[PDB]
This record gives C-alpha cells, sequence and structure tokens, in this order.
C-alpha cells in the first residue's frame, strides 16, 4: 500500500539480484499518474477517476 | 430511410426454374409495440488514458500493451 | 442475399474496403433504379425511342448535376470549371501586394468590423 | 399575437419532444445547449418540428382514406408483408410517398431486387 | 523521350547555352542554476541594467530607455528606491561612468559563465560580453563561493580576518564579513574559449546501429469510431479531436482544470471543453504557434478561427466551393493555407476575409498540405488519376517544383527542419524521401501496412523519422545509414505495436521521445 499502479493482470479483461532497483537502471519505468491509468471494472468499461468533476444527468 | 438499427433481411421468390426474386422482409407491427418498447443502453461518455508504448526501444509487458504471442524486424 | 449486391460488395472489397455498413449495397441498388427511372421517362417524352434519344436525354441531364467524378486532364471534375478561366481569375488576385504587417501585430489582428462576429449574442 | 407574448406563454406550448433529442439535433446543427441557449428558443423550434410531422401525417392519412372503399399499386412503394389484419388502416410506403410527393421528397423505391 | 521534347521546347524559346532581451536571457540562465551560484550570480542584474539604461539614455533613444526603467522597475522597487527616483546632468552619473563597476566571482563560474554567454554569442550574449568588456571589470578569485553560511563566509567571520581588494568595492559584502554582521582579460577569454571549444566536434558516423527512442500514448474510449481529426499543441498541454457530429473537444494533457478569461466563469472546474457552430464533419484542425487560436474546416465549405481564452469564434472564412478537407497554419502563425474538394489551394492572412493567392494548376482533389520551415513555400498533392506533388511560391503564386511517382493515394506530407528534405507517404505503405533542390527521389522505405499513414514526424537534427499507420504500429526510419566498416528495408530502427488502436498523430519532443494518439475499438 505504498503506490498505485496498473500492472496487474486484471487491470485490462476486454537471476533474482537481491539488490535495490537503483542498481539497475536499464530496468526502471517511468511512473504514470494515476488518474490517468488505464483500469476497467469488472463488465469490461473503463472506470473514469476524475470522480470531482462528474454530474448525474 | 436507410439509417435504420433493424438487421436486413431477404425473402425469395422463384419465377420459375433458375429464376429467383428476392424482396425485402417487412412485417406490419402494431403502435403498442413500437411506442411502449425499452430504449437501447446509453453508452460510457468519453475519456483517455496513458501508458509507456515503449522505453528506449523496448516494450514493456505491461496489460496495456500486446502479448507476445500476437511483420516487426527485418530479415534480409 | 440478392444478386449484384454481392458484386458490389466484391467490388468494395477490391478497393481497399475493409469493413461495410449493411445498407449500403440497397442504397446503391435504390440510387440506380430511380437514376434509370428518371432517364427512361425523360427518353421516352422527347420521343418505340431510338438510342438518340436515349443520348439527348442523358445530355440534358448532364446539365445539372453530376458534375464531378475523378476526372483527369480536362475532365469536368470538381465543380466543371475551366483551367484556363481559373488561371485568368488567380493572375487577377494574386496580382496585388501582400500585406504589410508589423512585429507587434503579427497573430494580434484580424480583419475589420464588418466582417467579425461581434456582438451575437 | 405578438412573438414576446407567444413566447411567455411557450411554458404551456411545450412539445412532445424530450429535450434530449432537441440538444442532440442542435449540437449537431450547429447551436449551443439550451444552458447557453434560452429554452424557450429550443421548445420553440421543436415545435414547428412537430408541427412539420403533424401536417405530413394528416396528408398521408388523408391520401389512405380516398383509395379505401384497375386496382393494382403504382410502381416503384415496394414494400409489406402478408398485408396487416383486420379492417384496420395500414400507414404504408405508398401513402407516405404520395404524401411526402409535395413537400419535395422522393422515396421510390424497388419492389423485386432479382 | 523526354529529354529530346524538353531539349526541342528550350531552343525553340531562346535559351542560351534590445538590451531588455539579453537581461531577460541573463536572468532565466541565473535562475536554473544551483542555488549556491546564485547569490554571486544576482551581483550581475543591476551592473547591466543601470548600465544599459545610461547607454539608451546617451544615444538618444529616450524612448526605449523610459520603456526599459518602467519595465524593470518592480523588480528593484524593494532595493534601489532612492537610486530609481533618482534615475527619474549630476554627479552620480559622471561618477558611475568614470569608475568602472568591480564584481567578485569565482574562477569556475567566471568559466561556466563565458561558455554559457559564447554559447548564445548571437541570440543576445554579444550585448552583454560588450557591456561587461567595457563598462565592468571583473575581479576573479580563486576562493569558494561566498554565501551566508558556506564555508568562506564562515571562516573570515569566525577567525576575524581582514577585507580583500576585491571586498573594498549599494549592496556590499562588507556588511556581512564585517564584524557588524585579478582583473579580467575578456576578449582574448572568448576568442580563447573558442579554440578550446572547438576541438570537441564530431565529424563521422561509421558502424552502430540506429538511435533508440521512447514512446508515450494516449488513447480514447467510448469514441464508437466518430473522431476524425486530431492535434496535439505545441508545448504538449492541449489535445484537440474533430467528430463526425461537427463539434470539437480540447482536453488537459494532465487532468488539470482548463481556464477562461470570462470573469463570470470564475475558477470554474473542468478539463475539457466543446467548441459548436460546425454544421457538418470536422476533417482538420490545428493549433496556432502557449496556444491561443485554433482553426478548424469542415464539410460545410467553411473556416473557424476560434479562441482559447474565452473559447468562442471570432471569424469565418467563406473562400470555398464545396468541402475543405485539411487547413495549416503558417511555421509562425499569422498564414495559414487550406485546399479542399474544388482542386485549387489558397493562402489566408488572418488580417483578412480573403484569400491573398490562389493557386491553380491541379487536376483533382487536394488530400495533403505541409508549410515549408522557412515560410515562403507551401507543398500540396493530388489524387486519382493526377498523382503528384507540387512546391508553390507565396510570393508570385506560381508552381516551381513536381514530383511524380507515387501509384497510390496520398495521405501525408512532411518537410524536415534543415529545409532541404521532403517525406510523403501513401495508402502503399511506402514512404518516399524527395531532394527539394534536385526534384529527384533519394530513397523509398518500405515495412508499413496497407491502409494509410496519416502522420510523419522528423527529429530535431532532421536524422531520425517516426511514422505511424492505420495498422496499430509505430515504426522509426534512419535517413542515412551508417558506413560500413568493412519486405522491410534494413533502415527501420524500430517497430512497435499497439492494442487494436490506429495511430492518428506522432510528434516528435526535444528529446528522444515521442506522443502517440489514437482510439480503441474492441472489435
Amino acid at each position: 500500500g505504498l503506490i498505485k499502479t496498473a500492472y496487474s493482470d486484471s487491470s485490462v479483461t476486454s537471476a533474482d539480484r537481491a539488490v535495490p532497483s537503483y542498481y539497475e537502471p536499464q530496468t526502471i519505468i517511468p511512473d504514470i499518474d494515476p488518474k490517468l491509468q488505464w483500469v476497467e471494472d469488472g463488465e469490461g468499461q473503463v472506470i473514469n477517476q476524475f470522480e470531482d468533476m462528474l454530474q448525474l444527468v | 430511410g436507410y439509417e435504420s438499427t433493424r438487421p436486413l433481411r431477404y425473402g425469395e421468390a422463384s419465377l420459375g426454374p433458375g429464376q429467383p426474386l428476392f424482396y425485402i422482409d417487412d412485417e406490419e407491427v402494431d403502435f403498442e409495440k413500437v411506442i411502449n418498447a425499452p430504449l437501447p443502453k446509453v453508452p460510457r461518455d468519453m475519456t483517455f488514458t496513458a501508458h509507456w508504448l515503449a522505453v528506449e526501444g523496448v516494450q514493456p509487458s505491461i496489460p496495456q500493451n500486446p502479448t507476445t504471442a500476437e511483420d516487426l524486424l527485418p530479415k534480409g | 442475399r440478392p444478386r449484384d449486391a454481392r458484386t458490389l460488395e466484391l467490388l468494395l472489397t477490391a478497393q481497399g474496403v475493409t469493413s461495410f455498413e449493411p445498407r449500403v449495397s440497397q442504397l446503391l441498388l435504390d440510387f440506380a433504379y430511380r437514376h434509370t427511372a428518371a432517364v427512361l421517362s425523360d427518353a421516352l417524352h422527347l420521343s418505340s425511342i431510338t438510342a438518340n434519344a436515349v443520348a439527348l436525354a442523358i445530355s440534358s441531364r448532364l446539365g445539372y448535376q453530376f458534375r464531378g467524378g475523378g476526372g483527369g486532364y480536362y475532365g469536368g471534375g470538381g465543380g466543371g470549371a475551366s483551367k484556363d478561366w481559373m488561371l485568368e481569375l488567380a493572375r487577377e488576385r494574386n496580382k496585388v501586394a501582400l500585406p504589410r504587417v508589423l512585429p507587434s501585430e503579427w497573430g494580434v489582428r484580424l480583419p475589420g468590423e464588418r466582417f467579425v462576429l461581434s456582438g451575437v449574442s | 399575437a405578438s412573438l414576446r407574448e407567444f413566447l411567455n406563454k411557450m411554458d404551456d406550448y411545450a412539445p412532445i419532444i424530450p429535450d434530449a433529442v432537441t440538444n442532440y439535433y442542435m449540437t449537431r446543427a450547429g447551436l449551443p445547449p439550451p444552458p447557453q441557449t434560452d429554452i424557450r428558443l429550443a421548445r420553440l423550434l421543436a415545435l414547428a418540428t412537430q408541427k412539420f410531422i403533424a401536417d405530413i401525417a394528416a396528408d398521408a392519412y388523408q391520401y389512405s382514406r380516398i383509395r379505401a372503399s384497375l386496382g393494382i399499386q403504382r410502381p416503384g412503394y415496394g414494400g409489406g408483408g402478408q398485408g396487416g389484419s383486420q379492417n384496420r388502416t395500414v400507414l404504408t410506403m405508398e401513402d407516405l410517398g404520395m404524401a411526402v410527393s409535395e413537400f419535395g421528397v422522393n422515396v421510390k423505391r424497388s419492389e423485386f431486387y432479382r | 523521350n523526354l529529354n529530346q521534347i524538353v531539349t526541342d521546347y528550350l531552343k525553340k524559346k531562346g535559351f542560351t547555352r534590445k538590451y531588455l532581451k539579453a537581461f531577460l536571457l541573463l536572468k532565466n540562465w541565473i535562475d536554473n542554476n544551483l542555488d549556491i551560484y546564485k547569490f554571486e550570480l544576482r551581483k550581475l542584474l543591476w551592473p547591466v541594467f543601470v548600465y544599459s539604461y545610461l547607454e539608451l539614455v546617451s544615444q538618444g533613444y529616450v524612448d526605449d530607455a523610459k520603456h526599459l526603467l518602467e519595465t524593470l522597475r518592480s523588480h528593484f522597487e524593494a532595493v534601489h528606491q532612492d537610486q530609481l527616483a533618482l534615475l527619474d546632468e549630476n554627479h552620480t552619473t559622471r561618477l558611475y561612468r568614470e569608475n568602472k563597476y568591480r564584481i567578485p566571482l569565482n574562477q569556475s563560474l567566471s568559466g561556466n559563465l563565458f561558455h554559457f554567454l559564447e554559447r548564445e554569442a548571437d541570440n543576445g550574449g554579444a550585448t552583454i560580453i560588450y557591456i561587461l568588456q567595457t563598462h565592468c571589470s571583473v575581479e576573479t578569485s580563486a576562493r569558494g563561493p561566498i554565501e551566508p553560511y558556506s564555508f568562506e563566509a564562515i571562516y573570515r567571520r569566525a577567525r576575524n580576518l581582514d577585507l580583500d581588494e576585491a571586498d573594498a568595492h549599494g549592496v556590499t559584502n562588507r556588511d556581512v564579513l564585517d564584524t557588524s554582521a585579478r582583473a579580467r582579460d575578456v576578449v582574448m577569454e572568448m576568442q580563447k574559449v573558442r579554440e578550446n571549444r572547438d576541438r570537441f566536434v564530431i565529424e563521422g558516423r561509421t558502424g552502430g546501429i540506429g538511435i533508440p527512442v521512447s514512446a508515450c500514448m494516449f488513447t480514447f474510449h467510448n469514441t464508437l469510431g466518430t473522431v476524425s481529426c486530431m492535434d496535439f499543441s505545441n508545448d504538449h498541454k492541449l489535445v484537440a479531436v474533430g467528430t463526425m457530429d461537427s463539434y470539437i473537444r480540447v482536453w488537459s494533457l494532465d487532468g488539470k482544470p482548463l481556464k477562461s478569461a470570462l470573469e463570470n466563469e470564475k475558477n470554474l472546474k473542468v478539463n475539457n471543453r466543446k467548441l459548436i457552430g460546425h454544421s457538418g464533419p470536422v476533417y482538420g484542425v490545428s493549433f496556432s504557434d502557449s496556444s491561443k487560436l485554433l482553426l478548424s474546416c469542415s464539410a460545410d465549405g467553411q473556416i473557424r478561427l476560434w479562441s482559447l481564452e474565452i473559447w468562442a469564434c471570432l471569424c469565418i472564412y467563406k473562400a470555398h466551393d464545396g468541402p475543405v478537407f485539411r487547413v495549416l497554419w503558417g511555421p509562425h502563425g499569422h498564414y495559414f493555407a487550406s485546399a479542399g474538394w474544388d482542386k485549387t489551394v489558397r493562402v489566408f492572412t488572418q488580417d483578412h476575409a480573403s484569400a491573398v493567392r490562389i493557386m491553380v494548376g491541379h487536376d483533382t482533389s487536394i488530400s495533403a498540405l505541409a508549410w515549408h520551415p522557412n515560410g515562403t513555400y507551401v507543398f500540396s498533392a493530388s489524387d486519382e488519376m493526377d498523382k503528384s506533388i507540387r512546391m508553390w511560391s507565396v510570393i508570385t503564386g506560381n508552381c516551381v517544383r513536381i514530383f511524380t511517382g507515387h501509384t497510390h493515394y496520398i495521405t501525408a506530407l512532411e518537410c524536415a527542419h534543415n529545409g532541404k528534405i521532403l517525406a510523403s507517404a501513401d495508402t502503399g505503405g511506402n514512404i518516399f524521401i524527395w531532394d527539394i533542390e534536385k526534384g529527384t527521389l533519394i530513397k523509398k522505405c518500405r515495412g508499413h501496412g496497407k491502409g494509410g499513414i496519416p502522420s510523419l514526424s522528423f527529429s530535431a537534427e532532421s536524422n531520425v523519422l517516426v511514422s505511424g499507420g492505420l495498422d496499430c504500429t509505430v515504426r522509426v526510419w534512419d535517413i542515412e545509414l551508417p558506413a560500413d566498416p568493412n519486405q522491410i528495408t534494413p533502415d527501420q530502427i524500430s517497430a512497435f505495436a499497439t492494442k487494436k488502436t490506429p495511430v492518428l498523430k506522432v510528434r516528435f519532443t526535444r528529446m528522444n521521445l515521442i506522443v502517440a494518439g489514437g482510439c480503441y475499438d474492441p472489435e
């Protein structure tokens, strides 16, 4: 529970080195803003993370 | 009248041996069935996301990218 | 599925279209029917009817529609204007000097008050 | 009659066309939705549309009724199935085509495609 | 033989066989360094400003001097009120002119400053160099950086030392280093720096492989296949898409709220807006050279200019007869071009309601456009029977080059930044590279699938090209292959695949990174 990521396989449905990551610069992937990440619900729709600006019809 | 969402079906008449004719299938309906029918489902609103398609020339294996299982490399 | 519908779909497929919408071929067939009926009626009114009557009817119809297509050198496409008239108009227009602009107005000036949407609320 | 009084009374002359359809087609035609455009104007436009459709419907019914009681349908108005049920009046392609021909529309089709 | 015909034709025709810019640039450079250096760097701001102001006053451009004084007064209003009021001849000006300013600095800082000034000699650094030489003198020292809590200041305060010649000569370090709390050879140093710097240039390329690049992808969901065009702003802060429903939608690429200059919309919370007013499908959009203006064209035959500050239309241009398919701003954003169904190319300026130039010569509809980096030439391409590319002159309005060879519908055109190369793609998957001056094809690139290549982009130095196709791929090409040390062409550096997302736009940033965009369709 330190960060939020969308790398889990459930997000989209539609040697074992014992060193910290900063020892291998050639394996690091930059981070995306959580509000802009591609996460899907069970049905298969893309969840909108901007609940502040949503309005009801 | 060509923007309807209903399926297109053709009948088949036989004027004779080897001379078929086709007509559009159209059955009379009552106004109750049309007026009382439910509306289709409303799709969700437009939105956009982001992800990394490639880092330093290599494609990460994340859910947002295609699987390696399924023309991208010269072999001459 | 009727005949010539498969043929039109095959023709479309053989030209790059990778997908269609069911109803296009019906639209094309009905358009062909209506065009044939109109031309036939015109030819019948003109004059048993010969080929000259049909040619005259088509020529008359070409005066107010079908001014398009993929015509090339001296083909009546894109409105049907002649290249000499367009060249004359271009010569007339391209004779004036380009507008004078200063660095302090480059990107902020607009047309006169008569050609702007001011006060449309 | 005056435009001001009519617009003020527009409360009592709302048509049956839902506001969603009005907003959708106004946006398609190039006019922003009611929040930026007085709702009275949108209601007026929808009422004009309703009046136009009702006029066409009355013309079609008049055409259908005079035909009711040689005796072969006019070519170019293909459509239908068994022919309906009972002695009910059926809105068919022929009457609609005859009615809208007076408004400048052509709805000619083919009966059999072969 | 065409050569015989051309020779006969030619023979029959008788053919015989100022200071404010520099100050702002220096300030912007200064605030970019580490906070350690800034304390010593800020000492250069006041002398430069005062000497520039006095020079402008003396030269007779009193208007420019007044403008400089009023513009920068807010910056120094909290330190030198009395001096600024005096500047509103007295002995103060004479004393300033007679005695040249003395500013202490470190050797490494001096070297960095000289290198930076040389790097931008023609951009405005020459003015600062001249001012510093003439009206100023730098007493370089080997001490460490001077700061209220650095080693040098702490040592001097604790050990009760004495000031130096540099420290002797209205902010003075004496108030800091006292208990109450060398010269320079510029000009010579400049040629000297240039000689040292010229030794570290790269002048060859042998062996090796192509450059690696990264990519970021933006995907649009729930579009239902109604999106027709796409465009990013020049700084990659906004994205606009036109639809088949006649409206346009702009988003914030980071999700932050958009702002409106209207007072009634003070601090409203929305990150996407709509531009309505077209009555037909929108086919082109273009952000102006932050961007405040936007252009769009539709099938109804109109071009509309929108405002990104109040989010409303301003003017309509009505020169076309039929659909308009493409619209493009000029390389600097006052001129724009358009072309559509009626087989003509028109050039506009935003100040006039009628096209200033009309370009005739194509035999079919136009399907692509492009500007030259210098802003005085335009490129266009036609389809069908006449598949050719043409280069027009904006001064005269005549054609000067024709390129032939394409056998398929042409979808994209692009001109290199250096101004000497041109790229084009068609629906057969081919990419052509043309020499503009000689009008000759250089080479062909292959590897893309059939369908179309909507966009192209050139690297900053014009040595790498990136393309996006409707086959859901992004590919990188090498314009010139490395010299040998002794279905797909061998110059394709990389190729990436998307997850069922046709690519409608690719863009090269300042770095070796690109941004792409497309629409996701599950089917």
